[PDB]
């Protein structure tokens, strides 16, 4: 639910202390009280049923956008554009080559978002950020 | 008659002319000779429209350049009136010359007003009438029916019959108003809208609204096809700035963002289905966008893009798509994250007043959306919807809203402002946020018009002050003048009532609208004026909420009970159908002598376009000064932009706008110098605004009527009505107020 | 034409005809509603530009609303008196 | 009713009553004793 | 009460119906009010008066009423000089003295 934390089962109505904390590795509607109860002692697995990803306390943050897919898309876009920042000055005014670079950036962002070729795209991202 | 100005023979369709009409024609002709912009204030009542039409048609037919005429009015009823006067003028010209010369004069309006299809006729929305007309007439339906004759999609027979005959054979030579054009197209089974569109370029004169030349969502098709060295007339241009601002303004709501999210999801599903079925229909789009073809190249001429171009064509970019939004799924993700950013921006508990540059910087740092992909958003959405070939776009209307907002806020950064308000209305309990992208410079939308056209005649009955407009809109005027109408007897009585019968002060400022003394004084004033006014009486209020409150408490206190004893009460409904029936009922009551009062808003639909001549007028009763709500954020932003751009003060501009609305309300009572009617202004603060009135109204306004009370205003009204219920003297009005041909010849000889 | 409020008792026998009177008002609007000339066609005047999307005017330009945003009924008495005048004028248009 | 807003909830009750709440003289006109009438109001 | 120009003109038409063709048919209306309450359409009554060749002259008291002006014009064949509005008592007497001459 978009109003209540399913892990600690608390409505926003009676408990206004819940917050919109999510994690970049797995986006879960989880509250600050649940985060401090579980992950303060150490890293653990995702408390929502059907997910068992390991995740850390210091990686939690509040979600900006309402849509989970939009939030993860912009986070992946940040994780790509942190190392991919070529501009028209870097391409020396070649507009068609800059457009093709933007095509490649949106392709790899879409691939990381949908997980279709995640291993090869991660390998390409690592060997391109090593330079 | 037929007379001469310099070397130009002018055929006036009346045997007699007014001196104001002749001096008007002289000024328009010398403006056409010099080749500049003019500002002209003819007095209302006099034949301003017929003088324009007569002189401009004479100039076009006599001079060898044969310049076309673009007649731009503010209201589709006024396009109808100009068309009717044009038929009268050209019938007189045909009768005088013995033959009907090669002439084309047409009016242009929307599909809702020029649709004769029996199925799409009762739809109350021009948007859905437009969308069904494209759904039947993009040519995609025609090609689908050609490929499969058993296809369920249908075609419009009125549009289909236009393919059989040529463009020059759509209509016979002459002038077609909307009613005559509708009758001809109904009896010939043709589409009047597409007929007018296809022979825009063949018109000697084309008459349309200000939207079809200022609003680039519809003017980009019209400006290309009209001549760019043509004479342009701006009739009733006192409220041209509202049209200019509304052309580039936009409001967004959280409901609009919810439908935008749903439309984006439906779009993403649509690309999913099309990519599953056949991907060539997107691959050829990708190839064309890589090659660099735009919406003009990809779209054919007979179909239209899905999102209308919201910005100026010279402000549109000519380079190719940047490639962030070139793919379908990439553009859907871009649109979805833009809409989510808008949803985050509207969750602010206080008022945000920010520049588009600041908005773009915040959007870039929080979402990684740049300005250049936003500048192509409407074009990309139109191309994507075109090659998705969707039947339903009711989910995509909010996507049109988002693309329009994105393109506007991306390509415009100076003279514009984004206002985010946590409360759309303060009366509501639950907060309703709103996002308004407002145009603060009214000169932006009208600058390409003055850059394109050499000769523009800004014209209104009640344009005052005249020097406000060359500052407020950045254009140079070769001559600006206001005429004083010459009358044998004072045809109109302007009176300013600053207090009631019992000398209690009266005012219409919004916070004391519930004052029982002021409401009782206004009710007693309206009762006495209804008792002493013979046929009709129109009462204009500063705002619709003010009118609702004061009329409701008038009915509570029983004032309407003895208003009903004399006149039938008709109120301007916000619904335009009911307002039109109320106006027709008002005119019928004034005609048959039952007696009628029309309570309307001074800034509403009735105040523009609609005239009240002879029995329909006889009294314009102004409840207060029609001041705009000064605490509104958009008006404060516009006033500040005026202050630090054109040195126009807060109170000066507020008084100018309110007094020009009052003037356009007062000017509707007169048509002809035989017409008469009183103009009463019931407020304390009109008494200082005698100089801000138009010149002819100020000449009619005496110094003894600046601080009138209700009872002596009633006595003056009775004396005025008794005085001009008498027959005027033809010897007194023989050659001072209206001229014959010999009088005009004598005046010309005296001038030379 | 007085504004109706809920604290008044009304009458139990007569107040069941309120829905029937609203039905008669809709029926009256049915044969009152006819296309008008283009001289006074304000609906055509506002539909001349169908795609205009400027600033929504401030709350003084719309009918008044309650605290919940619903209509306060002030426009209803305006509709009622307009319909009354239209009925009076239409009663003159007969064979008499 | 005054602690629900301290805890953040909306109190549906108003604060109760505990917190802060609050001749004949002689008659000379003896010939119309009973004809004149008393008027304690206008 | 409330004036009724249509009822007055209908009974005037009934009274002037048995009038012979050689005898002219004239109705002089001294109208005091500024509005009239009619049971039906008054333009139909005006058209019937024009068809029955009845000339109407109206001496109004307060101001110029358009229905009276149009009635006088239609019944006097485009002549707008048959709608008279008084100024003073002397002018009202002059109007009543002018009303006795044959049209
Ligand atoms: S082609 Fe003309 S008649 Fe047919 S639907 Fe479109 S506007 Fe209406
Ligand atoms: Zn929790
Ligand atoms: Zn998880
Ligand atoms: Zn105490």
């Amino acid at each position: 639910n978009k109003d209540m934390c399913p892990i600690c089962k608390t409505d926003r109505y009676l408990s206004p202390d819940v917050k919109f904390l999510v994690n970049p590795e797995c986006y879960h509607r989880i509250c600050e009280s649940c985060v401090d109860r579980i992950f303060s002692l150490g890293p653990a697995q995702c408390p929502y049923k059907g997910c068992d990803k390991i995740l850390r306390k210091n990686k939690f943050k509040t979600q900006i956008f309402d849509d989970v897919e939009v939030e993860k898309e912009v986070d992946i876009r940040k994780r790509v554009f942190n190392v991919f920042n070529k501009t028209i000055d870097d391409f020396n005014g070649d507009l068609v080559e800059y457009n093709k670079y933007l095509e490649e950036v949106e392709d790899i962002i879409y691939k990381l978002d949908h997980g279709i070729d995640v291993a090869k795209t991660e390998e390409k991202l690592r060997t391109y950020e090593e330079l | 008659m037929k007379f001469y100005i310099d070397d130009l023979p002018v055929l006036f369709p009346y045997p007699k002319i007014y001196p104001e009409q002749y001096n008007y024609m002289c000024d328009i002709k010398k403006t056409l000779d010099v080749g500049g912009n003019s500002i002209l204030e003819m007095p209302s009542g006099t034949g301003k429209t017929v003088s324009l039409l007569s002189l401009t048609i004479a100039y076009q037919m006599h001079y060898p350049e044969h310049r076309k005429i673009i007649y731009c009015s503010r209201t589709m009823s006024e396009i109808e009136k100009a068309l009717v006067e044009l038929e009268n003028l050209m019938d007189y010209r045909t009768k005088e010359l013995g033959y009907q010369e090669d002439f084309r004069g047409l009016g242009l309006t929307s599909r809702k007003n020029l649709c004769l299809h029996p199925e799409v006729s009762k739809e109350r929305k021009g948007t859905v009438v437009d969308e069904k007309c494209r759904r039947m007439t993009n040519g995609q339906a025609k090609r689908k029916l050609e490929e499969d004759p058993e296809a369920n999609v249908e075609l419009c027979e009125y549009h289909e019959n236009l393919y059989n005959i040529e463009v020059e054979d759509y209509l016979p030579k002459g002038v077609f108003s909307f009613e005559k054009l509708l009758k001809y197209c109904e009896e010939k089974t043709l589409c009047p809208y597409f007929i007018v569109r296809r022979m825009i370029s063949l018109c000697n004169i084309i008459i349309y609204s200000y939207h079809y030349l200022l609003d680039p969502k519809i003017a980009e098709r019209v400006s290309n096809e009209v001549s760019k060295d043509s004479i342009v007339i701006f009739d009733e241009a006192h409220n041209i700035d509202n049209v200019c601002i509304e052309s580039l303004s936009l409001d967004l709501t959280t409901d609009a963002l919810r439908r935008a999210t749903r439309g984006a999801n439906a779009l993403d599903e649509r690309i999913s289905e099309v990519r599953k079925v056949d991907s060539q229909k997107l691959q050829d789009e990708y190839e064309k966008l890589v090659q660099g073809l735009h919406s003009a190249d990809i779209l054919t001429d007979q179909e239209e893009p899905f999102v209308e171009t919201p910005v100026l064509p010279q402000d549109l970019l000519t380079e190719a798509i940047p490639g962030n939004i070139r793919r379908a799924e990439h553009f859907v993700s871009f649109l979805k994250r833009l809409i989510e950013y808008l949803k985050t921006r509207m969750k602010v508990l206080h008022v945000i007043s920010e520049t588009p540059k600041s908005f773009l910087q915040h959007l870039k740092q929080l979402t990684f959306i740049e300005r250049k992909p936003l500048r192509f958003c409407s074009e990309r959405l139109s191309l994507l919807v075109r090659t998705l070939e969707v039947t339903e776009v009711e989910d995509f209307t909010a996507l049109k809203d988002i693309a329009t907002f994105a393109t506007l806020i991306s390509t415009y950064e100076e003279g514009f402002l984004l206002i985010i308000e946590p409360y759309e209305i303060e009366n509501a309990a639950v907060p309703n946020p709103i996002m308004r992208f407002t145009c603060l410079d009214a000169s932006i939308a009208i600058k390409p018009v003055f850059e394109r056209f050499s000769s523009v005649i800004i014209t209104s009955g009640t344009i005052s002050p005249l020097d406000m407009y060359p500052r407020m809109l950045n254009f140079k005027t070769v001559l600006q003048k206001s005429y004083a109408m010459t009358l044998a007897k004072k045809s109109f009585l302007p009176m300013i009532i600053t207090k009631g019968s019992d000398q209690v002060a009266i005012s219409s400022r919004f916070e004391i609208r519930n004052d029982p003394s002021i409401v009782r004084n206004y009710g007693s004033m309206l009762v006495e004026f209804a008792k002493i006014t013979p046929d009709g009486m129109v009462v204009f209020f500063p705002s619709y909420l003010y009118m609702e409150s004061i009329v409701s408490m008038w009915q509570t206190m029983g004032i309407l009970d003895e208003v009903w004893k004399h006149k039938l009460i008709l109120v301007e409904t916000p619904d335009a159908q009911e307002t039109s029936l109320a106006l027709e009922t008002y005119r019928k009551a004034c005609s048959n002598g039952r007696g009628a009062i029309l309570l309307s808003v001074a800034r509403g639909k009735v105040s523009e376009g609609i005239d009240f001549d002879h029995q329909y007028g006889r009294t314009v009763l102004m409840i207060g000064i029609p001041f705009q709500y000064t605490e509104s954020r958009i008006l404060k932003a516009r006033l500040e932009f005026m202050r630090e751009n054109y040195r126009i003060r807060e109170n000066d501009f507020l008084s100018f706008d309110a007094m020009r609305h009052a003037a356009q309300c007062l000017g509707r009572v007169l048509r002809g110098k035989d017409d008469y009617g009183v103009m009463v202004l019931a407020d304390r603060r009109f008494s200082r605004k005698r100089s801000q009135l138009p010149k002819w109204i100020a000449q009619g306004l005496s110094d003894a009527d600046l601080n009138l009370s209700t009872d002596m205003a009633i006595s003056n009204t009775k004396q005025f009505l008794r005085t001009m219920a008498q027959p005027t003297d033809p010897k007194d009005q023989e050659g001072v107020s209206v001229w014959s041909y010999e009088d005009l010849i004598k005046h010309q000889n005296s001038r030379k | 034409g007085e504004k109706i409020m809920q604290n008044d008792r009304g009458d139990v026998i007569i107040d069941r005809y309120l829905t029937l009177d609203q039905e008669f008002d809709r029926k009256d609007d049915d044969m009152l509603l006819h296309p008008v000339k283009k001289i006074i066609d304000l609906d055509g005047n506002i539909q001349d530009d169908p795609v205009v999307r400027g600033n929504r005017p401030d709350f003084t330009m719309q009918p008044g609303v309650d605290i919940n945003g619903n209509s306060d009924g002030t426009v209803d008495i305006l509709k009622g008196m307009n319909r009354l005048s239209e009925k009076m004028i239409m009663a003159l248009k007969n064979e008499y | 009713p005054r602690k629900l807003q301290d805890l953040g909830l909306k109190p549906a009750s108003v604060d109760p009553a505990t917190i802060k709440r609050q001749r004949k003289g002689k008659i000379t006109n003896t010939h119309m004793t009973g004809i004149l009438k008393d008027y304690s109001h206008r | 009460g409330n004036p009724s120009l249509q009822n007055a003109l209908e009974m005037a038409r009934g009274l002037l119906l048995p009038v012979p063709a050689h005898c002219t048919r004239e109705v002089l209306i001294v109208f005091g009010s500024l509005s009239t309450t009619d049971p039906g359409d008054i333009h139909q009554t005006i058209d019937s008066l024009v068809s029955e060749k009845i000339r109407v002259k109206v001496l109004g008291l307060s101001a110029q009423v358009a229905i009276c002006k149009e009635l006088c014009k239609a019944t006097n064949y485009g002549d707008e000089s048959f709608y008279k509005i008084l100024l003073d008592e002397t002018h009202l007497k002059e109007l009543f003295n002018e009303a006795v001459t044959p049209l």
